[PDB]
């Protein structure tokens, strides 16, 4: 709270954190794409897809 | 040199080369592989190999006569070579081989042995000769469901159904009078050949080969014969080319000549004046390629075949080759055109004026079957000299710039991408 109830410091730090955390989400998305790219997507059959790949 | 021609229903066309030491005399029919339905396919190959059969070649070799044959898409040929004093013997042998009888060639034992031999040769071609079977599948998918798609060699599934009745039916429908040109090349005179044909009778048949219902039409497609147990990746790729009797015949051949051919292991082949080599030699993208301008009676093909071991960079090979093809439409220089003029004069004079008379007989027979008379080489050099850069740019805009392509490949062609990126690479997006 930065105080004793939801007050001016609470809303100001919620705005600062709310501006901040989407860039952490963008960094986690880049890490997500890396962990995807090391094995490629799945397919709706549940078998390998190494045979017929299209770009 | 000079090419004469006369007629009596048959067509007699010669090339008296008095400097040569042999004399080829033979008949060149106007039927080919493009005149077969897909169920009697390979009957021309089987006529080639019963004409080159063991008994027939033995009877030929008793008098000192070597046989030769050729099966193309448009034309067959049956050429008999001999010494220049034995043209009468060669004509009488060709008469006895085709005209006077065919049942002794078409006996049961000779036909079964020849069918066994051609079945062996077609299987050996199918599983061992890779760039040629790539080019045959390129024809089979560029012109599909259309009689120019049929391979000259025949297929294993059709050729094991042929019997003697189909051989005789093809003979009655295609070995005819108007369909044929009797050709004498080498050291024979024209008047001697005409007087010796008129001395005999040599009348093949009444005439009129069947007319094909469907004309050849290009169809952009692909076929992928992926075999991972092969050491290389063979791939042909072509657009709709120019047929013969076209005004853009020599322009299409000079466009093929601009990018030439290449062999990565020969030292003098790596130093050619092609701007594709600066892109292709850095990471060793291919072992060889050749640009071909194939021209048939109804249609044609223009493209390149190649082979490579760098199987992870096939798309870069196709990419740089097709960007060089796009340079023809936009910005081909004058020096590349002059270089292609000189090299095409060189290889065309090697092709038409080599020392071998049977190749002259095949070429003259094909040309006077299609266009009625042989264009001599001096007028061909004048037509090559008449080509400018604007002619090449107009032809490339007509035939190359953003047109459908046909692709065939075998081997380790997984590195070859989809059809759409190869198709979309035909136009640069920067012009
Ligand atoms: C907790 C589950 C989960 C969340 C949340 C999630 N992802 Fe994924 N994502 C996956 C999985 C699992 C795959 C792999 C798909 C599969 O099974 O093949 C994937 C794959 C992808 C792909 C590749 C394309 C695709 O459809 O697979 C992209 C892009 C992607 N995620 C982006 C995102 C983005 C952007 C977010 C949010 C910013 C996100 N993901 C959140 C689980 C998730």
């Amino acid at each position: 709270w930065g105080g004793f109830s939801v007050s001016n410091p609470t809303i100001q730090r919620f705005f600062a954190l709310h501006y901040l955390v989407p860039f952490i989400i963008a960094a986690m998305v880049i890490m997500h794409l890396m962990a995807l790219h090391i094995h490629g997507s799945s397919n709706p059959l549940g078998i390998t897809g190494n045979l017929d790949r299209i770009p | 040199a000079e090419v004469t021609q006369l007629s009596n229903g048959i067509v007699v066309a010669t090339e008296h080369n008095p400097s040569a030491h042999t004399a080829s005399v033979g008949v060149v029919f106007g039927s080919g592989a493009a005149n077969e339905n897909p169920y009697n396919n390979g009957v021309s190959n089987l006529w080639k190999n019963i004409f080159l059969s063991k008994e027939n070649s033995a009877v030929a070799a008793k008098e000192g006569l070597a046989l030769s044959s050729n099966i193309s898409r448009d034309f067959q040929s049956y050429i008999v070579s001999s010494l220049p004093g034995s043209t009468d013997k060669s004509l009488d042998f060709l008469n006895q081989s085709f005209i006077q009888q065919k049942a002794n060639l078409l006996s049961s034992s000779n036909f079964e042995a020849t069918k066994k031999s051609v079945l062996k040769q077609v299987q050996d071609f199918e599983e061992n000769d890779h760039p040629n079977r790539v080019l045959e599948h390129l024809h089979s998918t560029a012109f599909q469901n259309t009689p120019l798609s049929l391979p000259t060699r025949g297929t294993l599934e059709s050729l094991e159904n042929l019997v003697v009745a189909d051989l005789e039916s093809f003979a009655n429908n295609h070995f005819l009078n108007s369909n044929a040109v009797v050709v004498g090349t080498g050291n024979i005179k024209h008047e001697d050949l005409v007087n010796s044909i008129e001395s005999k009778n040599l009348s093949l048949q009444t005439g009129t080969k069947p007319v094909l219902k469907k004309k050849a039409a290009f169809l952009g497609s692909e076929v992928r014969l992926r075999d991972d147990t092969l050491p290389k990746a063979w791939i042909s790729l072509a657009v709709e080319g120019e047929p013969v009797n076209s005004p853009n015949y020599f322009v299409a051949k000079l466009a093929a000549q601009i990018f030439g051919s290449y062999n990565a292991f020969e030292p003098a082949s790596r130093l050619q004046g092609i701007k594709l080599l600066d892109n292709i030699q850095e990471y060793q993208l291919c072992d060889n390629f050749n640009h071909f301008s194939l021209s048939y009676k109804d249609s044609g093909l223009w493209g390149f075949s190649t082979a490579t071991r760098n199987v992870t960079m096939i798309d870069d090979l196709i990419h740089f080759t097709l960007k060089q093809w796009n340079r023809l439409t936009i910005s081909v220089t004058d020096t590349e055109v002059e270089r292609a003029k000189s090299l095409l004069k060189l290889q065309l004079g090697q092709l038409y004026e080599s020392g071998n008379p049977v190749n002259d007989a095949n070429l003259l027979g094909a040309e006077v079957l299609i266009k009625g008379s042989k264009l001599s080489l001096g007028e061909a050099f004048k037509k090559i000299d008449a080509i400018t850069v604007k002619d090449v740019k107009a032809w490339a805009g007509k035939r190359l710039w953003d047109q459908d392509i046909a692709i065939a490949g075998t081997g380790q062609i997984e590195g070859l991408l989809d059809y759409m990126r190869i198709r979309s690479d035909m136009s640069m997006m920067r012009w």
